[PDB]
């Protein structure tokens, strides 16, 4: 394909790691300049990092369009025989928030965590309806500033709002639903192929065993839901009785 | 691969007033033969179904964040209809073979094993059908029967997929709808020090927290126990 410009969003911060792409299943035989020949199309790349030995690399287009745009057309392509792998690399300095206000925007979230380094990117994750989910995402320039947020609001309070109930921070659990699990290793659990249990059959009267637990998960996992709604509204109903409370 | 799947569809919103049907084409007009086009007329949104992901995926990149007629446009992928939420998956189980075992129920327009940043299996998976009443098949059948995907009988749960947006978060120019969000944002955000008088509850929703955390993780380690002794009974086939 074709299309030109160098597709900036409007306040966006450039050369970030979402422009950071990882290139595997290079030829042996390439270069610095070579692998910025074949970016040459999607704009002005910075750094370049290259295992000549052992077929990968890194490279770094200037906003996430670029490099979005890069991936779809040069994944699974032919290169001096092999084909390459490209992928966006994953966040070295990503932090997990939870426990997010009611009141919370991706600008709060930024603006609130730049106290501790160089934010990249924040974002307020939502549901179907635009709703917040109560979670949050929170992506560094470095692992010291990521380091630095996660100490700060482990041993202490970190408040966005007026309301008074401190965020969690947790390092961000990478989780991978594009590339997933094509393939994997000898570790005899696929002598049967996928099927319908009959029933009463001992795969079947098994299995139900293995659902039984499954759902008894879920009734605990709604027990304890229902031992922190009720010491949530008696701490809430002990703050609006303070809110009143004035000398 | 196959064309103009539900994967292709993007969400544009925030539209002019007086957006039509053919106008709202000749935005999309340079990324091939427009599919399936409906338009919100009154809200303003409207989806648009393009030859292929690759298509579409760049489309999205190109005119998101973007002007027309004064109005920014806000481009997405579409919410998938069709998306089930399948777990309790074995870490011998591959895309391919999520994929094969629920092809039964209808055509898949993609079915990946969600992993860690290792590549390990996390035990669930996503699976997204063609049409909504092969997704509904799939799901009553795998609910009210037994599906086995190995040897072992580990049966698959499945669920409506919950797909939650982490790329375009919440922008405070949508916050600025609710009037008590600036009413918030009175107070910048702070460390609680000793002696406030929001300090006392702040260690309070902290301790809180710390107990939530403690129960859930001691439920979350009772199934994995009780997991394993399934696994342990299980060499005891014979009846
Ligand atoms: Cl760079
Ligand atoms: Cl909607
Ligand atoms: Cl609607
Ligand atoms: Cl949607
Ligand atoms: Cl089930």
């Amino acid at each position: 394909t074709i299309d030109l410009k160098n597709f900036r969003k409007p306040g966006e911060k450039t050369f970030t790691q979402r422009s950071r792409l990882f290139v595997g299943n290079l030829p042996p035989d390439i270069t610095e300049e070579e692998m910025r020949k074949l970016f040459e199309k999607y704009g002005k790349a910075g750094e370049v990092f290259i295992h000549k030995d052992k077929g990968f690399g890194f490279i770094r287009l200037e906003t996430r369009t670029l490099a979005e745009i890069a991936k779809v057309e040069l994944d699974n392509m032919p290169l001096r025989g092999k084909q390459l792998r490209v992928r966006f690399a994953c966040h070295s300095a990503s932090l997990t928030v939870r426990n997010l206000p009611q009141y919370v925007s991706n600008e709060l979230l930024e603006e609130a965590f730049s106290v501790f380094g160089q934010v990249e990117r924040a974002v307020v994750i939502v549901d179907d309806r635009g709703r917040p989910s109560g979670k949050g995402i929170v992506e560094f320039s470095g692992k010291p500033a990521a380091r630095k947020a996660l100490d700060r609001c482990s041993e202490g309070s970190f408040l966005l709002t007026t309301f008074p109930r401190p965020v969690t921070v947790e390092p961000m659990d990478q989780l991978d639903d594009e590339e997933g699990l094509p393939e994997k290793l000898v570790i005899k659990e696929r002598e049967q192929p996928p099927r319908f249990a009959q029933p009463g059959s001992f795969e079947y009267e098994y299995a139900m065993r293995w659902k039984a637990l499954i759902e008894m998960e879920k009734q605990q996992q709604d027990q304890v839901d229902r031992n922190i709604k009720e010491a949530r509204e008696k701490l809430e109903m002990e703050m609006e009785a303070a809110r009143h409370e004035h000398q | 691969e196959k064309t103009y799947t539900q994967r292709c569809r993007l969400f544009v919103g925030n539209l002019p007033a007086d957006i039509t049907e053919d106008e709202f084409k000749r935005l999309f007009a340079k990324y091939g033969e427009p599919g399936e086009v409906f338009i919100n007329k009154g809200k303003g949104f409207g989806f648009i179904k393009l030859e292929s992901r690759a298509l579409a995926e760049i489309a999205k990149a190109e005119l998101d964040d973007t002007p027309m007629r004064g109005r920014q446009l806000r481009v997405r992928f579409a919410t998938h209809a069709a998306a089930l939420s399948v777990r309790n998956l074995s870490p011998y189980v591959s895309n391919e073979l999520l994929e094969e075992a629920f092809s039964q129920f209808g055509p898949i327009e993609r079915a990946v094993v969600i992993v860690d940043d290792r590549g390990r299996s996390t035990g669930k998976g996503i699976v997204e059908f063609a049409s909504k009443p092969a997704a509904r098949k799939a799901f009553e059948r795998c609910s009210e029967g037994v599906f086995l995907l190995t040897t072992t009988p580990r049966p698959v749960i499945v669920e409506p997929l919950e797909q939650l947006d982490d790329e375009d978060g919440l922008p405070e120019k949508l916050a600025q709808k609710n009037p008590m969000y600036q009413k918030e944002r009175e107070t910048p955000p702070r460390f609680a020090q000793h002696g406030t008088f929001e300090y006392e509850y702040s260690q309070r929703w902290k301790s809180l927290d710390e107990m939530e955390k403690q129960q859930r993780e001691q439920v979350e380690k009772n199934m994995k126990d009780a997991k394993d002794k399934l696994e342990s009974e299980m060499e005891d086939a014979y009846h």
